[PDB]
């Protein structure tokens, strides 16, 4: 989607706000935010591709000036919704609950073992996108090739930057997880995947610098030879 | 910037701090999420994985020019050797730094980072800010934000994350650090210098 969330190139968002030093987490809040990630991905709330695409349908303006982790608590919302494995209406009441009462508790509820296995398996073992299919890839390093123009509504990665412009592939690496059927619930359906360069005058034009370059991953239907 | 409709921080931290309780307490009662599950996660990435991981994984490479091609060939392979990988680094290329190229990654999209060697981004580079800038005046960006100046004629690659391929830079090893240890040489890298918007530390 053209969402303001693709900020490549944006001009005027202002000097960057970067403290000396900073924590991890900022409040107990982010901490619940960021657990949250494995714990709904393991309940299938949503899977990588789709959990962007859920901030990606954020308000614009919530989403430039909250706070990161509150991105996060959106996609959850969202899916959950999706899903049906939350309901708005005592999500709301839930909140109104602990407006008012801080300090409440959270509901009783047993340890597990399990999530906790999952936490160290996925943190250390991780969640690998590459997958091998039948069809061998369409380019090859020094290729030029140039940028779909599409602009699908739903989710993919397609930064409103680099469509329509010429660039030089510059590594194959495999096929993946292809973004515009994943985030959108369409399925895996892996794709092979390069990183191209485009030079910042083909990016910017004369405005560019003569002598920088931008490397953009790009999978292969978002590319067509040159 | 200022933003006349915005409410205090202070309101915001309290509305948001009711609102992820809330979920909290939905999740919880699902049995999807515990309190042992968020205190691990977080305890992970407040004191395991971390900067000082790559930090170990740039000195081998400077003192080893084996595994340095390695390392250049397969990141991911390479930081295997080490003990080091994971989530959100499942898959990554490093870019060497040299007198005649500078690399600086970011996730224009997002918020990509190698966590398996760096630990989670800090807020900088998660924001609007530096993403939207540094694919358009990388070099600007540099000297004004970062005090770092990149001379004209030196060549900027600047790395976008769309991918699951999560790109870490290999700075440059500084003057005057001939024959230093591995722990010697692990006090000049940075979690600044493994995302390009600084060198290694001078001296
Ligand atoms: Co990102």
């Amino acid at each position: 989607m053209n969402g303001v969330y693709d900020v490549g190139g944006t001009d005027g968002l202002g000097p960057i706000n970067r403290p000396a030093d900073e924590p991890v987490f900022r409040a107990e809040w982010e901490k619940v935010a960021f657990a949250m990630f494995p714990a709904t991905f393991r309940a299938g709330f949503m899977g990588l591709d789709e959990f962007r695409f859920g901030i990606e349908q954020m308000n614009p303006a919530e989403y430039l000036e909250s706070p990161y982790y509150w991105h996060w608590i959106r996609t959850y919302i969202h899916h959950g919704v999706r899903t049906g494995k939350i309901d708005l209406e005592e999500l709301e009441r839930r909140t109104q609950y602990y407006r008012e009462n801080p300090d409440a508790p959270l509901p009783e509820h047993e340890q597990k073992p399990e999530l906790i296995e999952f936490v160290n398996q996925a943190v250390y073992g991780g969640l690998p996108a590459s997958r091998e299919v039948d069809r061998p890839p369409k380019f090859k390093e020094g290729d030029v090739v140039r940028f779909s123009t599409a602009s699908p509504k739903g989710h993919a990665r397609r930064a409103r930057y680099v469509r329509g412009k010429t660039g030089t592939v510059v590594k194959h690496h495999g096929a993946y997880i292809y973004p515009d059927t994943a985030g959108n619930g369409l399925g895996e359906c892996p794709e092979h995947l390069y990183t191209v360069r485009f030079t910042a005058q083909e990016l910017w034009g004369p405005e560019g610098d003569p002598n920088s370059s931008v490397y953009y991953d790009c999978w292969e239907p978002y590319i067509e030879l040159v | 910037t200022e933003n006349i409709l915005r409410k205090s921080d202070e309101e915001i931290q309290k509305e948001i701090t009711a609102r992820v309780k809330a979920l909290e307490s939905m999740l919880i009662e699902q049995g999807i999420l515990t309190t042992s599950m968020i205190d691990r996660m977080a305890e992970i990435y407040e004191n395991e994985v971390g900067p000082h991981l790559g930090a170990k994984v740039v000195v081998k490479a400077w003192t080893d020019p084996e595994f340095k091609k390695r390392l250049l060939a397969d990141g991911t392979e390479a930081c295997k050797e080490l003990g080091i990988g994971g989530l959100q680094g499942e898959d990554m290329m490093w870019v060497e730094n040299t007198d005649e190229v500078h690399h600086v990654v970011v996730c224009t999209l997002c918020s990509c980072y190698p966590w398996p060697v760096l630990g989670l981004p800090p807020n900088w580079f998660k924001e609007p800010q530096y993403r939207s800038r540094v694919v358009r005046e990388p070099r600007q960006l540099l000297k004004e934000e970062f005090g770092f100046e990149v001379p004209p004629s030196k060549e900027i690659k600047v790395w976008d994350s769309s991918s699951e391929m999560r790109f870490v830079v290999l700075p440059q090893r500084p003057a005057g650090t001939d024959g230093w240890s591995e722990e010697e040489l692990a006090t000049l890298v940075t979690r600044e210098s493994m995302i390009g918007v600084e060198p290694a530390k001078a001296v």
